[PDB]
């Protein structure tokens, strides 16, 4: 149960709060920073489209790479929230 | 106001129709005015849906990926000959 | 008043390692002892606490009583160590508070201006987020009836602060952490949903049994209205909800198209590097 | 109190042009003056002349709190006028502006107290300058709710509910869209005009923010249902 | 070529009047209509060297004085130049059209839905012949729009904010997942 207690943290807060709060944020300012994150996009992304070409030049791996890896993958992992979390309006709104 | 008749507006500017819609019309062509006029009924009305980011992002990203892949044309191909 | 309360896994331990204590020797009741709490502000903190041995008949259902000397030399003992600790009020393991614990704060009114009992739970069954909170007011009652007490519900949180989340945080030894992004929302999704299923499907269990039996009554001092709120929304389209589903369904387009950009690169990336340094160690080596 | 008294000279510096705004907090400073008194006759023209001038400047989030300092006091309510300028000010709603011309073109006719009439209409060109203004003020008091509930609206129930002409309504609705106060839509020639709403971005702010704001409550609901439920249930 | 009179007449340089031409039949293709203007008319140097010649001038304030009545034949007089110089002869195809597509970009965006008979007002004669000319000028793919008659409505349109504002995408990636799926599959066997 301690255990549990300190779990609240990461997990939720009574199990249901911290992630229904996820249902009241719920993509609301959270496309603020997924607007931060597209910027992390078009940032991070346009010197990531410069490297491949100096790959070609230098011959080939500097070890490296930048990552400049996965990121915005945990950004679709907050869009798997997106797409969940709002199919469950259908089971809110009816009935 | 978006949309609004193009006889009164001129009244609020002081202008002929004629050079009223050229102007205006001229405005959309400087692109700094978004909206459109109606010369039938005498109406103009301002729409706009400004944001292209995530296009910019997409073809800045794939049309260079095609330089991307015609470099990886010059190692993949170069172990065949 | 008192809003919200921070309750420690230390003073829940500490509850409930002194279940053992009274628990080795039983038998019935519950386990009662004085909480120490921090006010910093309007939000609610609790550090350390202590148990005091606490017996309650049953014949004479209303008869309690605890140690004043116990609670005023070991208020001494501990604010002396510690000057920021005071006593905020006074705890109970429940389950569920019977009609006597009132005149527990009433009595110990006189140490602190607001005494916040909090119910806990020694042993984690349900529903979620243990224990429980009850600040001590009088609400009257839109009755005019002579002022009673019905103690409010306090919302209760779990946090720590530096030591004491090294201790648990190394203890827990059990399970993945977090994973951010893949099981969490998820998992969270089962039980705040399934836990927020069976929680009102038994509390509408209970509003339907307490209709059937047990009155008076229990309706409507707040039936009536409450269950009007149930009924504010139902809530469906036509009209501007249809215009809310293509307007969500614009709004995963953006994410969902960047989701094939990362696709793209990362495909990119990691395929062409990899059968690059593949096919120069095969035809080096080989 | 020299020097209190010189308010009153400079008063009439402060009103005598272009400046409404700065007879607010003033003409309460003047007001100080007949607190110490010991005087009838000025003290209450004083309270009609400090409550009556409130039309006078335009429409601001100051001068919402600025009526409510000085409304609640004991002596200010004995006059009926007072009792129809908070009628008009607090839920807004309707009322005909020849009703609003009675009760204020009897105020020169009213007194005792000719104080706010000499400020007023004392003056020909300052009085129809404040008649313009009364009607500027009233049709934005009109339009301040309109708008907010406005979705859309039609320009001939328009030109009946403000009691004026149809140009009358464009020309109000031009000094007040120029003002930047309510973004309006206005075309005469279809009959379908409409004021507000939000132009926000919408797609995420209005639609997702604000639904799943009610799914905090949605999500509190079991939470406080509980509540509530023990609570009429422990007591009885 | 924006340097203009500051190059002045050099014997590497040939012809100075046949620089200005070539720098103002040019300068009316790539350049905006607020910019083309920008260019000849608040140019203080260029604006006395293409006066000297009225063929491309006519052509210049006609353009930005809209009417469509002497285009073709100003068009003919720098046409039969763009013809009789060298190194011009295969790009006059698609210079052509481009000003086609160039004059009646601004003839469109007057008003979104446009009464023909407005249009017919002054052109001499606009009736019958818009409706072929630009008609064909659609079909080929320059100034695609949609066009009522007998409800008199000329609707522009298309913006096409939709289908092409996500189809680099898809476009782009056919053939860039198209060079990848090539140099996947080929290696190894």
């Amino acid at each position: 149960m301690l255990l549990n207690l300190h779990k609240k943290s990461w997990m939720e807060g009574l199990t249901l709060q911290d992630y229904s709060e996820h249902c009241k944020h719920n993509e609301s300012v959270v496309k603020e920073m997924l607007e931060l994150a597209k910027n992390y996009n078009k940032a991070v992304e346009e010197e990531d489209k410069m490297t491949p070409e100096q790959l070609a030049i230098k011959n080939v791996g500097k070890q490296d790479p930048k990552r400049h890896l996965e990121e915005h993958v945990d950004v679709l992992m907050t869009s798997n929230i997106v797409q969940c979390l709002a199919a469950m309006l259908d089971t809110v709104v009816f009935k | 106001f978006s949309r609004v008749q193009i006889e009164h507006i001129s009244s609020l500017i002081k202008l002929s129709k004629a050079d009223v819609e050229r102007k205006l019309s001229q405005m959309i062509l400087d692109k700094k005015f978004h909206g459109i006029l109606d010369q039938g009924e005498g109406v103009l009305i301002i729409f706009d849906e400004p944001p292209v980011d995530k296009t910019y992002e997409a073809a800045l990203e794939t049309i260079q990926n095609m330089s991307k892949v015609v470099d990886s044309l010059y190692n993949k191909a170069k172990k065949l000959t | 008043a008192v809003q919200k309360v921070v309750v420690h896994p230390l003073v829940l331990l500490s509850v409930v390692d002194h279940f053992n204590r009274i628990g080795k020797v039983g038998n019935q009741k519950r386990v009662v002892g004085v909480l120490l709490g921090s006010w910093q502000k309007k939000v609610l903190d609790v550090s350390n606490s202590f148990a005091v041995p606490f017996d309650e008949d049953d014949k004479d259902d209303s008869v309690w009583f605890l140690d004043h000397d116990y609670l005023e030399n070991m208020y001494g003992m501990f604010k002396k160590v510690n000057a920021r600790e005071r006593i905020v009020g006074w705890y109970h393991t429940g389950p569920k508070l019977h009609k006597n614990d009132i005149a527990i704060n009433e009595l110990m009114k006189r140490y602190c201006p607001n005494s916040v009992l909090v119910i806990i739970d020694v042993k984690p069954k349900d529903l979620g987020l243990p224990t429980e909170a009850y600040i001590s007011v009088e609400e009257v009652h839109d009755d005019g009836t002579p002022t009673s007490k019905t103690f409010e519900h306090v919302t209760s949180e779990i946090g720590a602060e530096e030591a004491e989340e090294v201790g648990v945080e190394h203890l827990l030894r059990d399970i993945k952490d977090t994973t951010v992004g893949t099981l969490s929302q998820r998992i969270t999704n089962q039980v705040h949903g399934l836990k927020g299923l069976n929680s009102k499907l038994l509390d509408i269990r209970s509003y339907l049994e307490k209709v059937a039996t047990g009155k008076l009554p229990i309706n409507h001092q707040i039936i009536y209205q409450l269950q009007d709120v149930f009924n504010l929304l139902p809530d469906v389209s036509l009209q501007e909800f249809v215009k809310a589903f293509y307007l969500k369904t614009n709004d995963q387009m953006v994410v969902v198209y960047l989701a094939s950009l990362i696709r793209s690169v990362v495909a990119l990336h990691n395929l062409i590097n990899n059968k690059i340094a593949n096919r120069d160690a095969e035809k080096k080596e080989g | 109190k020299l020097k209190l008294k010189y308010y009153n000279l400079m008063i009439q510096l402060d009103q005598h042009e272009g400046s409404y705004l700065s007879i607010c907090k003033h003409y309460r400073a003047i007001y100080d003056t007949p607190c110490i008194q010991a005087e009838s006759e000025k003290w209450q023209q004083a309270l009609k002349s400090v409550v009556l001038y409130v039309i006078l400047a335009p429409f601001d989030n100051e001068q919402s709190d600025l009526v409510h300092r000085i409304s609640g006091d004991k002596k200010l309510e004995e006059i009926p006028k007072y009792k129809d300028l908070l009628k008009l000010f607090t839920t807004m709603e309707l009322m005909r502006w020849s009703t609003l011309v009675e009760d204020y073109g009897m105020e020169l006719r009213k007194g005792s107290l000719e104080s706010p009439a000499t400020d007023v209409f004392g003056s020909t060109e300052e009085g129809e300058k404040r008649w313009k203004d009364l009607k500027n003020r009233v049709v934005e008091h009109n339009i301040r709710i309109m708008a907010k509930y406005y979705t859309r609206i039609t320009m001939k129930r328009m030109a009946q509910l403000l009691d004026l002409s149809v140009d009358e309504s464009e020309a109000f609705l031009s000094n007040l869209v120029v003002n930047k106060t309510i973004f309006a839509k206005v075309d005469r020639l279809a009959g379908i005009i409409n004021f507000q709403r939000p132009k926000d971005p919408n797609n995420l702010l209005n639609d997702w923010s604000q639904k799943l704001n009610s799914l905090m409550s949605l999500v509190n609901k079991t939470t406080h249902l509980i509540a509530k439920e023990e609570m009429i249930h422990n007591l009885q | 070529f924006l340097d203009t009179v500051s190059t002045f007449t050099s014997y590497e340089l040939m012809d100075y009047k046949t620089f200005v031409t070539y720098t103002v039949y040019v300068s009316m293709i790539a350049l905006e209509r607020p910019d083309l203007r920008e260019k000849v008319i608040k140019g203080a140097e260029i604006l006395e060297v293409l006066h000297s010649l009225p063929a491309v001038r006519q052509y210049l304030f006609s353009l930005y004085e809209c009417r469509y009545s002497v285009f073709f034949q100003s068009l003919a007089v720098v046409e039969q130049e763009m013809k009789k110089d060298w190194l011009f002869a295969p790009h006059y195809r698609y210079y052509v059209r481009e000003m086609r597509i160039h004059a009646y970009s601004q003839l469109l965006e007057s008003y979104r839905s446009l009464t023909l008979g407005y249009m017919a007002e002054a052109f001499g004669v606009g009736v019958e012949f818009i409706d072929q000319e630009l008609s064909r000028f659609i079909a080929a793919g320059r100034l695609h729009c949609k066009i009522d008659k007998v409800n008199e409505i000329v609707e522009t349109n298309r913006p096409d904010s939709k289908n092409w504002q996500y189809q680099e995408t898809i476009k782009k990636g056919d053939l860039l997942l198209n060079r990848v799926q090539k140099l996947s599959r080929v290696i190894n066997m």
